[PDB]
RNA sequence: CGCGA
């Protein structure tokens, strides 16, 4: 066997308040700065498709 | 719970919250895998709170 | 990873005691589903489990 | 059934070897960066740079001086040209005083996170007035980035018991750049087979004008310094064939009628009968033909000797080559042919240009007449691998050429200030140098490290950047990946088209099938087969000629006749001259055999037979023969006599080969691979049983074993690499191939042995899939840092 | 990197045989079979452990930092 | 000299032009100045046949 | 719409440029943004819960 | 069948050489056969002569460093031939008058 | 179909039911007869003698495309005799300039229609050639004549359906019996009614119905065709979707694209102003 | 001109031209000795224990044999013209393949000798079977 | 995974019969007579000729293709379940295809009977211009064994030949896998954004 | 344009 790259504790994050981009005041990338988790058009389209409307908004 | 790319609603589903102690992944059951189409291979997934 | 391109992520570290032990005595070090071939058309992997153990032997 | 050898192991690990090392053919897989990178300062002629500089030649500027004789006295000449160029090793002086310096070895050059750099040399030769006045001085253009275990490398030749005193690993194979620390190289390409007529059809030509067809003859010649050169003909719908070449990352564009009385004197009766040949019955040549000629003339009436056309020709370029005042459109002509036209022949290949030229244009009219089917640059066939080594003297002859221009430049503008200049004077020519910036060292080394190509030119290069990549060392298997890796360059990545990722047949034994990276990569990045070899230097034809004139080849300076009716005899693009199809089969075959018997004299093995044998509508047919630089070479073994040949991919195509000696066939095989194993990458050997898993899912193991946590070498205490993976504890794989230990996979043990049970148990272990022992775990199982 | 401590699986205590196994096969010439089971080793699991092993260590200890050439 | 309606001076290999062309009856070459006659022949044949690539058909997409 | 600067060195991105392409506000920041109270993280198959 | 070997000449006597097809040349067209012994490949280069025309012309090096040529007088009656050595000579044609006709060096 | 939404399109089809009446050979010789016939497609060869030129035509024999592609030698003789030429002449002296008893009163009519036909002939028996001579100026170039008559002899048109190339009668799927159309014309199949069910009249082109039979069935035709689709790969979708979606290309009337285009229309901005 | 190395030719050999005599131009390997020869077939032959197997204008000595003429039989001073042309050159022979010795019926994966009883059940020896 | 000695039996016996199956064809695309040996002259001058021809070419694929097809069903039909060593249930490797747990009979077959014609682009393997498809197989080759017919199973193993071939369709896979991605996404975006 | 489904 192989033990690979990738392991979990490279590849995690969450709750990003810290970053708060100065243009936009939304967060950022993850990566090891305390960034956050884009969401995205195909994403917003489920929201209003998937149901969870208020939610998702 | 989302899992990128989102190809339809039901790849972003609302899920109970149970706390598993001692493991830093998330951890599903099976019967979402088919709506999620995820693969237990290398997956990651977005958890919204 | 093996050697023949089977790529799983650990599921959990299991205890010993419930992982089913051989005739032996020998718990196995790993667990791949049995179910997880037929699609990968991996032959080499049992081929390579015979032989493993027949030098091991 | 191979063995463990742990003895046999371990006496090596205690005492390493004080002689040689004991895995060569992991040395002779990184033979193509070293064997290009050696190659710029070795061979008998003096290096490929000293050739390269060769080429520049002359920078001329005049002060313009009128000596007080409307004089057409221009002043005084000015003659800029370099000498020979000379590399460094790498050498610590400490600090100022030159104080005795001491060599300096990589292991500081990785700790230091500088680069690994050997000094560059220039002896430089400034001249007054055509030699009446000449200044032989020596420069340094900066450091200079060196390929480890290369000739200026320090630790070349190093026994393996001398790396280890030297603080590298054991079996350190070298073969790249540190800069600033980091290990970068340059991944090879994938370019047009050179010294080859190619004839492509592509869209792309007829978007280039009106009456621009699809069709083309394109030939990428490549002079001995290296640099290519690319001469395109396109067929034009309306009978013209203009000539295409590039300059200055420009296009160009000549009546092809031009250049063949450019090249030599010559009646237009003979350039007509130096193409149709014996085929005068046909009409559609002639049809194709005159036109041709016809059309040169009445286009161009007031030309009546090839001096008028070089003249014509100066008279046009003259503003492109920027050719100094002095020399006349008469002279600039001569050279514009001399730096573009077929290169690879040589200033001297006039003569054979002429030739040359009249066979590809013989050729596209029967691509046009479609008699000869047309051929894939994708095809591996016509495709060579371009070394690190000879692109990296590439670009250091661009930036030496452009060195030189921006001395005249510091010149003229040192003239139309109007300062007081005194050619003669040596502290004046010290001035000008001290205000030039020479550091070429830096702009190399700022290549490596951007790897984004600047040149005056594209060096005939599609793409700009992506030339150079990190070395990974994650575990063994991705670091050496590296060294077997080529691919046809990111130009081509982003390219809508599939098929230029394509499996071709073409390929076997040579392009890895099994081992690419998967998603966009994928069919682009590819890996030779482990036996395939390079070559890295040029291979002696001087004697060729006088075996093929003896074997009954019609010499091409007399006896006129071409065309596909009848094969051709090349040298690397020189056409030696015309024998029947039916001869050349006996020929190629009877050479073939020779070549491999050995006995005969100035016909190396190594040297490409490439007999095409006539046929419909097939390739153009023909006899090539390919001793150059950058080929693909294979082994095999030859079936007449018992012995290893060597085979390139364009020879391939029409050898039949049996695999295993079982298959050989009556009158059908003349050759057989050695083993079927020599097809495969490495890594690709090293998966078990490969044959039994899924193609797709083995291609993944090659891009898995580059992935995983290996032992990445024993120097990480004297290494500085930013981020790092080791195994704690590998273990000897039982089920294993036996290149295992030949590669010498040993040292670096990418795994563990586990026992494992098939079985559906857990129930978590479902999806992805992966149950390990807690305890197992818990004794040190697969431990990683 | 060193011979492992304990059988994965077996859990046995495989640290020591090592040197041992080094000299059977030297001194004896032994087979790799023999003197695996010579030492006492016979769960497959116990035996690949050495059977497999590898001592990368040694060629880290010809690194020295601590020591001239 | 003259093949297929290629005329070729045999001093000089100059293509000719138009025989006609010349008003006066003699062609003269013009890198050798060798001076041929007008016509010594009537333009000649030079027959021209289309090739088989093209065109699809019944019978050669039969034979 | 801006004359070229030296043939290269490519152009500062204007205000029209920051809206458009590719994203090149709207979708980016807009119709998709990063988010708070998330958590990305990789899967696991529990069949227990 | 078999031919019998009269004389071989061993030095110059005739010479072949090429222009294209159909050239021709006055009868009062001479040649001048230059010699070198360079090593020991003989250099031939030929120099014709006419009133306006000039036929300059040369053996190649590389092709004669192996090729030999032997042209011969064949008595068909008999199965006798006379061999011999001749050259083969890479030819151009120039008329004189055309030939040093030339343009400035910058047309302005 | 949904993003581009173009008009013409990669294989525009007519499905043609016809009825039982009309016997397979029946239907072939229909379809042979409505379909596709160039000038190449009989022309066995062509040679070209060299101030003037000859040229030859060797053809197929009379019966045989007579029969094959249903073709009277007459109008093949007119498709020669009047438009053959005038494209033939044209292109001729376009590139010129670009460069800088029976027979014998139809000859002597076809020579008066043009400048560059001085001779004619024709096959008015078996058929098997047409050989005419056509004449140019003392002094011209030598310009390929081959390659311009190759490139006119399969420009040629015999006959034609306008936009309709060549049928090709599959078999009678699922118990229905049908002739496949390339190309669409509707009025062209209407007066065929004869044999086949105007009626019944499919299209693969969206636009090309709704130019004829208007919106509706131009919907009721994607829905149709987007099914195709996902029968093909044996997926399923339900046609509430792809009612959803065809009665929204419609809603202007017209065949609204998904894209940039048809989005135009659309009376919120942010949407248009961030989609493209 | 003449360039460096040229000494013209001074007297130039006799060339003896005239059912007629037969002119032959015919090539040969350089290695060959063509002073030392006999016969010749009208194909293939041997030369010197080798064996080996079978446009242009001609010019003739001028009678000051300094020079050279053009050759000419018509007596119309038409260019003689060559007559016939043998091209003899270097042919080889070639190893035949032998098949029996290559070809090679395949060899089995070796059966690894000397396998005893590596497992036991538990609480046994390897003696006790 | 193992048929049982007289399911190997069978498969060989059935395999023994797709030998000529590839000369068939051949005859049958080229109007020739059906007996033509391998080597007729005026075979492979139409094979020389089809080659040349693409559409053509495409032809002979589909043709041959068929036949060999159906070869491979003959030998699953016949082999699978008959031939299998263990049987269903106690075959696991059945029951999971069967039971549509993971796998397919396909799976299974590959397995167990062999792999059969590598289909690329709906063709065969692509064939270098002279006429090899590959540098050990005879140029303009009639047999379906060079033109990717693949007589292996994972199970005994694959002829290098077959592996090569069989290598490409891996490849012709994971790029077709990559492309898919990025098309049918780009046009969702279209209808939804429209549709919202 | 490199890494992961
Ligand atoms: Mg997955």
């Amino acid at each position: 066997y192989q033990r690979l790259r990738h392991m979990v504790n490279d590849k995690f994050q969450v709750r990003s308040t810290g970053p708060v981009n100065s243009l936009t005041m939304q967060p950022v990338k993850g990566r090891k700065r305390h960034g956050g988790i884009r969401v995205g058009e195909m994403e917003r389209d489920a929201l209003i498709g998937h149901g969870t409307s208020f939610l998702l908004q | 719970m989302n899992r990128q790319p989102t190809l339809h609603k039901a790849s972003m589903m609302g899920h109970k919250v149970r706390v598993l102690p001692n493991e830093k992944t998330l951890r599903l059951h099976y019967a979402n895998t088919g709506a999620y189409n995820a693969d237990f291979d290398g997956d990651e997934m977005n958890m919204h709170f | 990873s093996s050697r023949h391109g089977q790529k799983g992520v650990c599921s959990r570290k299991w205890p010993t005691i419930d992982m089913p032990f051989s005739e032996t005595g020998i718990q196995p070090d790993i667990i791949i589903n049995p179910h997880a071939f037929p699609s990968r058309m991996t032959i080499g992997m049992f081929v390579e489990s015979l032989a493993g153990k027949a030098g091991a032997l | 059934t191979a063995d463990f050898r742990t003895l046999e192991r371990e006496s090596r690990f205690i005492n390493p070897p004080k002689d040689k090392s004991a895995f060569p053919l992991l040395q002779e897989a990184v033979q193509p960066h070293i064997g290009s990178f050696n190659a710029l300062t070795e061979g008998p002629d003096g290096g490929l740079l000293n050739l390269g500089v060769k080429d520049i030649g002359e920078k001329v500027i005049f002060d313009g001086k009128p000596l007080n004789s409307n004089s057409g006295y221009l002043g005084n000449k000015l003659s800029v040209s370099v000498e020979q160029v000379s590399i460094a090793k790498p050498m610590s002086n400490d600090g100022v005083s030159s104080a005795v310096e001491r060599k300096v070895y990589p292991s500081e050059s990785r700790q230091r996170l500088t680069s690994y750099r050997g000094k560059l040399l220039l002896k430089l030769k400034w001249s007054v007035n055509n030699g009446e006045e000449n200044l032989f001085e020596v420069r340094d253009c900066g450091g200079l980035p060196v390929m480890l275990q290369s000739n200026r490398c320090h630790l070349n030749k190093m026994s393996p018991y001398e790396l280890v005193q030297h603080k590298e690993e054991s079996d350190e194979i070298g073969g790249y750049f540190i800069v600033n620390g980091i290990e970068k190289l340059i991944r090879m390409l994938i370019v047009q087979r050179r010294n080859h007529p190619m004839a492509i059809i592509r869209p792309s030509f007829a978007n280039r004008g009106a009456s621009y067809s699809h069709y083309g003859i394109q030939i990428r010649s490549v002079r001995p310094d290296q640099t290519s050169q690319t001469n395109v003909l396109h067929y034009l719908n309306d009978g013209q064939v203009t000539f295409r070449f590039s300059w200055r990352k420009n296009e160009y564009l000549v009546p092809v009628v031009m250049i063949l009385k450019a090249l030599c004197h010559t009646s237009d009766r003979e350039i007509f009968d130096g193409i149709i040949g014996n085929d005068v019955k046909d009409s559609f040549l002639t049809d194709r033909l005159e036109l041709l000629l016809r059309g040169f003339k009445k286009r161009y009436p007031h030309l009546q000797n090839r001096t008028q056309v070089l003249q014509y020709l100066g008279d046009k370029f003259r503003v492109v080559f920027q050719a100094s005042p002095d020399q006349s459109d008469l002279e600039v002509g001569q050279e514009v042919l001399d730096r573009i036209v077929l290169v690879h022949l040589g200033k001297d290949g006039s003569q054979d240009k002429f030739r040359m030229l009249l066979f590809m244009i013989r050729k596209l009219y029967s691509l046009v007449a479609g008699e000869c089917s047309p051929d894939n640059p994708d095809a591996t066939q016509h495709q060579e691998v371009l070394l690190g080594g000879f692109l990296y003297g590439m670009i250091l002859k661009e930036k030496i050429d452009e060195y030189l221009q921006n001395i005249i430049a510091q010149v003229r503008m040192d003239i139309n200030r109007g300062m007081a200049i005194n050619f003669k004077d040596k502290r004046y020519m010290s001035r000008v140098l001290m205000r030039v910036n020479e550091n070429i060292g830096s702009k190399m080394q700022y290549f490596l490290s951007t790897g984004n190509l600047v040149s005056q030119s594209g060096l005939d290069l599609q793409q700009v950047s992506g030339y150079t990549v990190v070395a990974e060392k994650i575990n063994f298997y991705r670091f050496i990946s590296h060294f077997r890796m080529v691919h046809r360059g990111s130009f081509f990545a982003q390219l809508k088209t599939t098929t230029v990722r394509k499996l071709l047949p073409e390929s076997w034994g040579f392009l890895c099938p099994v081992h690419t990276p998967d998603g966009s990569p994928c069919g682009l990045l590819n890996h030779f087969a482990h036996k395939c070899r390079i070559s890295t230097q040029q291979s002696d034809v001087s004697r060729i000629p006088s075996i093929l004139y003896s074997l009954g080849v019609a010499p091409a300076s007399h006896t006129f006749a071409a065309g596909p009716s009848l094969c051709c005899v090349q040298i690397d693009g020189k056409i030696i001259g015309w024998v029947s199809h039916e001869q050349g089969k006996i020929i190629a075959d009877t050479l073939r055999y020779w070549k491999v018997e050995g006995k005969t004299p100035g016909l190396p093995i190594d040297l490409e037979i490439g007999y095409v044998p006539p046929s419909t509508r097939g390739q153009y047919p023909g006899l090539y023969l390919f001793g150059g630089h950058s080929r693909m070479l294979r082994p095999v073994r030859y079936l007449p006599l018992d012995k290893e040949d060597i085979v390139g991919p364009f020879e391939q195509v029409y050898m039949n080969i049996a695999v295993t000696p079982q298959e050989i066939q009556n009158n059908v095989h003349t050759h057989v691979e050695f083993t079927p194993t020599n097809i495969l990458s490495i890594l690709a050997n090293l998966t078990p049983f490969s044959d039994f898993n899924q193609s797709p899912r083995n291609m993944y193991q090659c891009q898995m074993g580059k992935q995983t946590m290996g032992t990445p070498g024993v120097a990480l205490c004297h290494r500085s690499d930013n981020k790092l993976y080791r195994l704690q504890t590998g273990q000897t794989p039982i089920v294993k191939a036996n290149l295992y230990d030949d590669y010498g996979m040993d040292n670096f043990p990418n795994g563990f042995n586990a026992v494992v049970a098939v079985i559906s148990y857990t129930g978590y272990d479902m999806d992805d899939a992966m149950i390990i022992n807690k305890s197992a775990d818990e004794r040190g199982f697969g431990y990683g840092t | 990197m060193i011979v492992p401590v304990r059988c994965f699986s077996c859990g046995k205590v495989v640290g020591d045989k090592w040197e041992s196994y080094l000299n059977l096969l030297q001194e004896d010439e032994l087979d790799e079979g023999t003197a695996l089971s010579r030492l006492g080793l016979k769960r497959y699991c116990c035996r690949r452990m050495i059977l497999t092993h590898v001592d990368l260590i040694e060629k880290f200890l010809r690194y020295n930092p601590l020591e001239k050439r | 000299s003259v093949v297929g309606s290629l005329i070729f001076c045999l001093d000089c290999g100059d293509l000719l032009e138009n025989p006609n062309a010349v008003l006066g009856s003699n062609v003269e070459c013009s890198q050798c100045k060798a001076i041929y006659p007008k016509s010594q022949f009537s333009n000649l044949k030079v027959v021209t046949t289309t090739a088989d690539d093209a065109f699809p058909s019944s019978l050669r997409a039969k034979k | 719409k801006a004359q070229g600067r030296t043939s290269g060195k490519v152009p500062i991105p204007g205000v029209k440029q920051a809206l458009e392409k590719k994203e090149g506000l709207f979708r980016k920041h807009m119709m998709g943004k990063r988010v708070n109270y998330a958590a990305r993280s990789v899967i696991s198959p529990d069949p227990n819960i | 069948s078999e031919i019998e070997i009269e004389s071989v000449q061993d030095q110059p006597s005739v010479a072949v050489g090429s222009f294209f097809k159909g050239f021709r040349a006055p009868s009062d067209t001479t040649f001048d056969l230059y010699k070198k012994k360079k090593s020991e490949k003989d250099e031939f280069v030929l120099h014709g002569e006419n009133e306006r025309l000039e036929y300059e012309g040369y053996t190649d090096s590389s092709s004669q460093a192996s090729n030999q040529y032997v042209v011969g007088l064949f008595n068909p009656e008999k199965k006798s031939i006379q061999l011999y050595k001749a050259p083969v000579l890479v030819s151009k044609v120039v008329s004189k008058s055309s030939k040093n006709l030339r343009g400035p060096k910058i047309k302005s | 179909i949904v993003m581009t939404a173009s008009a013409a399109i990669k294989t525009p089809q007519m499905t043609l039911p016809i009825w039982n009446d009309v016997s397979d050979e029946q239907a072939d010789t229909f379809c042979k007869s409505i379909s596709k016939v160039l000038l190449s497609e009989v022309i066995d060869k062509v040679i070209v003698t060299e101030r003037s030129y000859v040229i030859h035509m060797r053809f197929f024999d009379n019966n045989e495309y007579s029969e094959e592609y249903d073709v009277s030698k007459e109008e093949l003789q007119n498709v020669i005799s009047n438009q053959f030429i005038h494209l033939l002449e044209a292109a001729i002296v376009k590139e010129i300039k670009k460069q800088k008893k029976v027979q014998r009163d139809r000859q002597s009519a076809i020579i008066s229609h043009h400048r560059f036909i001085t001779k004619y002939n024709f096959d008015d028996e078996s058929g098997k050639w047409c050989e005419f001579k056509l004449e140019l100026a003392a002094d011209t170039e030598k310009l390929l004549m081959v390659n311009i008559v190759e490139e006119i002899c399969r420009k040629s048109i015999i006959r034609q359906i306008p936009h309709i190339d060549r049928c090709v009668h599959p078999e009678p799927e699922n118990g229905k019996r049908v002739l496949v159309t390339e190309g669409v014309n509707f009025q062209a199949m209407w007066d065929q009614e004869a044999f086949i069910d105007v009626d019944g009249i499919t299209s693969n082109d969206v636009a090309a119905v709704l130019k004829t039979y208007g919106v509706e069935a131009a919907r009721n035709t994607i829905v149709n065709e987007i099914n195709n689709v996902f029968s093909r790969y044996a997926i399923s979708v339900s046609f509430r979707h792809l009612d959803l979606i065809a009665d929204m290309m419609t809603r202007q009337g017209t065949y609204l694209a998904f894209n940039r285009q048809g989005m135009e229309t659309s009376t919120s901005s942010f949407m248009k102003m961030s989609y493209e | 001109s003449i360039p460096d190395g040229f000494k013209k030719c001074k007297h130039l050999k006799n060339f003896p031209l005239n059912k007629q005599q037969q002119v032959w131009l015919i090539k040969f390997p350089s290695n060959v000795d063509i002073s030392k020869l006999k016969s010749l077939p009208v194909t293939t032959m041997t030369i010197d224990k080798h064996d080996y197997k079978i446009n242009m204008t001609l010019l003739v000595p001028s009678e000051s044999k300094e020079s050279l003429k053009i050759a000419s039989t018509a007596k119309d001073n038409a260019p003689l013209q060559f007559d016939k042309v043998f091209s003899v050159s270097e042919t080889a022979k070639i190893p035949a393949i032998d098949y029996s010795k290559v070809r090679v019926p395949r060899k089995d994966v070796p059966k690894v000798e000397g396998l005893k009883l590596e497992h036991f059940a538990t609480g046994y020896d390897a003696e006790d079977f | 995974l193992r048929l049982t000695a007289e399911g190997n039996k069978w498969r060989t016996d059935i395999l023994k019969t797709s030998v000529d199956t590839g000369r068939e064809a051949a005859a049958e695309v080229t109007n020739l007579d059906k007996d033509t040996p391998a080597d007729d002259p005026e075979l492979l001058k139409r094979l020389q000729e089809i080659l040349r021809d693409n559409n053509k070419s495409g032809i002979l694929d589909a043709v041959t293709s068929s036949k060999v097809n159906a070869i491979t069903s003959q030998v699953v039909s016949k082999c699978v379940p008959d031939g299998t060593m263990k049987k269903f249930p106690c075959n696991s490797m059945q029951a999971m295809a069967l039971s549509g747990a993971k796998g397919s009979n396909v799976n299974v077959s590959q397995i167990m009977c062999l792999l059969g014609q590598q289909a690329l682009e709906g063709r065969r393997v692509p064939v270098m211009v002279s006429g090899k498809t590959l540098p050990s197989f005879k140029p303009y080759e009639t047999d379906a064994m060079a033109g990717g017919y693949v007589k292996g199973r994972f199970y005994s193993g694959i002829k290098p030949q077959e592996y090569y071939f069989h290598c490409m369709a891996g490849r012709e896979g994971l790029i077709d896998t990559a492309v898919k991605t990025s098309r049918s996404g780009y046009l969702q975006r279209c209808l939804t954004k429209q549709l919202e």
